[PDB]
């Protein structure tokens, strides 16, 4: 019960900042590289 | 003919093909009937 | 290839686990990067 | 290993030394194995018969061992189609 402050702290700054990440970031993640005229994800060795 | 036997009707998915992965190929023989070289009667059968 | 003297020689990796899209690699006895071998390693190790 | 001179034929067209036999290993077995090095040891008298099966029939084709170790020893020598590392197309032949 003593963490009642901090649980309400933590909440209220994840959301801040999940709203902040919604509003600079929203649907800029969909474009990737692919091999010309397929839908194989071109990658190399150990990257993902 | 030298070609291969063709079984049903040839299809492949175009946008899942990596440009230098080398397809495997063949190792069937060209088993070609008697009744599916020429037209076929009803003596040619009894003949075969 | 469960010995060195195996492990030589080329083999094959396939692509996304798709057997008809296969590439050659040189096989060859690879020691893990943080081993138990003496003191100093096994401590590096462990403090990993 | 062997460098041969591999003249020009017909009845093969392609090029082909009637000297030594040549040896297919599959790509994805080690030559250098115990196995297969005492088989390229005992496969070597074989030569012989090829060139005198050859001399008597001159109008012969390919002759050849396929091994149960994968190897597989014909003649006329005459390199192979498609090399494993040489072009970009791995040959995935095995005589078994
Ligand atoms: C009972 C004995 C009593 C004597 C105790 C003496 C005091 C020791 C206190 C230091 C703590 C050491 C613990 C760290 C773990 C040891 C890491 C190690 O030993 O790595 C050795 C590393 C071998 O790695 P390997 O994979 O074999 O490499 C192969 C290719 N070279 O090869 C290397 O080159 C690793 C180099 C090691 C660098 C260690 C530097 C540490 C300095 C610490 C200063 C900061 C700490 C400040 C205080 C912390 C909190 C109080």
């Amino acid at each position: 019960l003593p963490l009642f402050h901090i649980a309400l702290l933590v909440l209220f700054m994840v959301i801040i900042y999940a709203i902040i990440g919604l509003e600079l970031f929203k649907g800029k993640m969909h474009k990737t590289c692919y091999y010309i005229g397929t839908d194989i994800v071109a990658t190399v060795e150990n990257e993902k | 003919q030298p070609k291969p036997i063709g079984v049903g009707i040839p299809t492949i998915n175009l946008r899942k093909r990596r440009p230098n992965v080398q397809n495997p190929k063949s190792q069937e023989p060209v088993t070609l009937d008697f009744l599916d070289a020429e037209l076929e009667n009803d003596i040619k059968v009894e003949i075969r | 290839k469960m010995t060195e003297e195996e492990c030589r020689g080329y083999y094959y990796v396939y692509k996304d686990g798709d057997p008809t899209q296969m590439e050659l690699r040189p096989r060859q006895w690879i020691h893990n990067d943080f081993h138990f071998d003496n003191v100093l390693s096994a401590m590096m190790s462990l403090f990993t | 290993r062997i460098k041969p001179v591999f003249i020009d034929d017909a009845n093969f067209r392609r090029q082909v030394s009637y000297q030594h036999a040549a040896v297919h290993i599959p790509t994805d077995i080690y030559e250098g194995s115990t196995i297969v090095l005492n088989e390229l040891n005992w496969t070597s008298a074989l030569d012989d018969v090829f060139k005198k099966n050859r001399e008597e029939d001159p109008s012969l084709l390919w002759q050849v061992f396929g091994s149960a170790t994968g190897l597989a020893r014909y003649y006329p020598a005459s390199p192979w189609v498609d090399n494993s590392r040489t072009p970009n197309k791995i040959d995935l032949y095995d005589v078994r």
